[PDB]
Formats: C-alpha cells, structure tokens, sequence
C-alpha cells in the first residue's frame, strides 16, 4: 500500500489550495500527477467563474461541512466508475477548496478533506487498485 | 469619508422592513430584529422592503452603501476576497468589483466613488403596484463576511438611503449584515448567544 491514490488526491487538493487567497494552507510511473495537473487546472479555471457547475452542485447548502461532502461524493456515484466523471469530481473539490480558504470558512474543506481521506483509503484505494482508476485514465489520456 | 449613518426617518418615514424567515437552518436569508442584523448566504437573493410612511415621488434614487461595523474600520471599503474579483462573475450589467448587486429590477446602476473608492449601488424607486404595500428590492451579496482581504471576518453595516433625482436626502436607514453559508447557524452564534 503505497497510498499513491490517497497521495495524489491530497496533492492535487494542496496544489489548488495554493492558488490565491490562502492563509492556513500556506503555513499548514504513470504520470498521474501531471495528468491530473493539466486536466484539473484547465477545468479549475472554468469552475472559478463562480456561476459554474459548483453553484448548481453546492447551491450554498445549509451545512457546508458534512452535507457538502455527501453532495460531492454522491456526484461520483451518480455515474460510477467513470473516467470522465472523476475529472469533474476532482474539479468540484479543487475549485471548492480554494474558495473555502479564500472565504475563511475553513470548516468546509477541513471536514470534507478529512472524511474524503478516510473513505479514500478505506474503500476508494482498494477499489481503484483493482478495478481501475487513474491508471486506466492515463491509458486513454496520455498513453493512447 | 464616513457616510452619515444617522437614522433619517424624514417626512416620508423611511423605515426598513425585512422578512422574518425565522431561525431555521435551511434558509437562504434571515433577519434578526433582536440586533438589527441580517444573515445572508453567498450569491443568494436577499429581499429588503422599504416601509415608507409616505409614498415618495416615483423616480427617486435608492442608494445602498456598506461600511464596517467597527468604527476604526469604517474608513475602509467593503470589497471582495483575493479569489473573487478575477472570477469574472460579471453578467454584463453587474461589475466584478462590486460586492452588492440588485436582482429582479432591471433598472440597476452602480455608483463608484472616486474620492475614497466607495462602492455603492443605486436603483430608481419602483412604484408600488397593487398588492405591493412595501417596495421590495432584491439585494444580492456576492461575498461572505468571513472573506479574507475584503471583509476579513468583520461585520458590516449596509446604509440604505433614499435621495431625490438630484441628491436631496429624504430618508436614510442602516442595518448590520452577516453573510455566510448558513444563516440559521450563524444566527445562533450571535442572537441566540446574546439572550
């Protein structure tokens, strides 16, 4: 268990958290990192327009700490093991995390990341490292 | 430049009216009459009513300028956070620099002061139609009170004033605002904590 999946998820998150408007986030191979970096960054610029998919997905839920987690997580399960949906999934969290620190909410990303990282190694990691996730994504993205 | 935050009722009786949505968790916006503080959500519509004792001449100017609650911070202007201005959330009528915008009423203008960079919204007085006792205007807050850089986790005071077509003060009121993601939650942190 190299935790390549768990590492990439938090790595990409930290990468977007280093965009603009970060306080606490500043003081505290298959080339999956590159693949997620390129596609994720290009998607982020479209999500950071405020009036994007994020607005319709989150819609400012009256419980942006736990309800937001289910909302984002359920989105992935709304399609399933889809390499096209996983991109949007990362985009949602990626753009959301930036605005979470930019608006000094903290609890938003601090809680979601915690639950996400937990379920990640708990079920997502052994799932990806069996059925196929980022490994198969690169196959059609940068190895096709 | 510190605007006159005096409760000018005037002859027209410019009173502020708000919808009492309650202390429910699931709410887009709610007003607390216990502290004259309105709680709003990010990018959500906030309905404000103008309880005018005397109907003002149609065509008047409703000016809304937000300042900070802290007297020592009143010299500052309420702006957006680092990652919000470059978001390009402009529809074409509303600028990306303005935090307060107007919805519903197409007749919306933005007054940008070049003396102290005072961002303020100004809309023409809409005539109350049948069934509409109080002029209800839709105000949209495109930022949270916790937004670093701009509000920087500081409560704001939105001054709602009514001037004539020229600029004569007919009425002026003010209320405290707290924009977040859960009005019902934050309300229990202040109102339910002061009683």
């Amino acid at each position: 268990m190299s935790q390549s999946n768990r590492e990439l998820v938090v790595d990409f998150l930290s990468y977007k958290l280093s965009q603009k408007g970060y306080s606490w986030s500043q003081f505290s191979m298959a080339a999956v990192k590159q693949a997620l970096r390129e596609a994720g960054d290009e998607f982020e610029l479209r999500y950071r327009r405020a009036f994007s998919d994020l607005t319709s997905q989150l819609h400012i839920t009256p419980g942006t700490a736990y309800q937001s987690f289910e909302q984002v997580v359920n989105e992935l399960f709304r399609d399933g093991v889809n390499w096209g949906r996983i991109v949007a999934f990362f985009s949602f969290g990626g753009a959301l995390c930036v605005e979470s620190v930019d608006k000094e909410m903290q609890v938003l990303v601090s809680r979601i990341a915690a639950w996400m990282a937990t379920y990640l190694n708990d079920h997502l990691e052994p799932w990806i490292q069996e059925n196929g996730g980022w490994d198969t994504f690169v196959e059609l993205y940068g190895n096709n | 430049s510190v605007p006159s935050q005096k409760t000018y009722q005037g002859s027209y009786g410019f009173r502020l009216g708000f919808l009492h949505s309650g202390t429910a968790k699931s709410v887009t916006c709610t007003y607390s009459p216990a502290l004259n503080k309105m709680f709003c959500q990010l990018a959500k519509t906030c309905p404000v009513q103008l309880w005018v004792d005397s109907t003002p001449p149609p065509g008047t100017r409703v000016r809304a300028m937000a300042i900070y609650k802290q007297s020592q911070h009143m010299t500052e202007v309420v702006r957006r956070c680092p990652h919000h201005e470059r978001c390009s959330d402009s529809d074409g009528l509303a600028p990306p620099q303005h935090l307060i915008r107007v919805e519903g009423n197409l007749r919306v203008e933005y007054l940008d002061d070049r003396n102290t960079f005072r961002h303020s919204v100004v809309v023409p007085y809409e005539p109350p139609e049948v069934g509409s006792d109080c002029t209800t205007i839709h105000y949209n807050y495109m930022c949270n009170s916790s937004c670093m850089g701009g509000m920087n986790r500081r409560p704001i005071l939105t001054i709602i004033t009514l001037e004539d077509s020229s600029g004569n003060l007919l009425g002026r009121n003010s209320f405290e605002v707290r924009v977040c993601a859960c009005p019902g939650r934050d309300r229990r942190t202040e109102e339910e904590n002061l009683r």
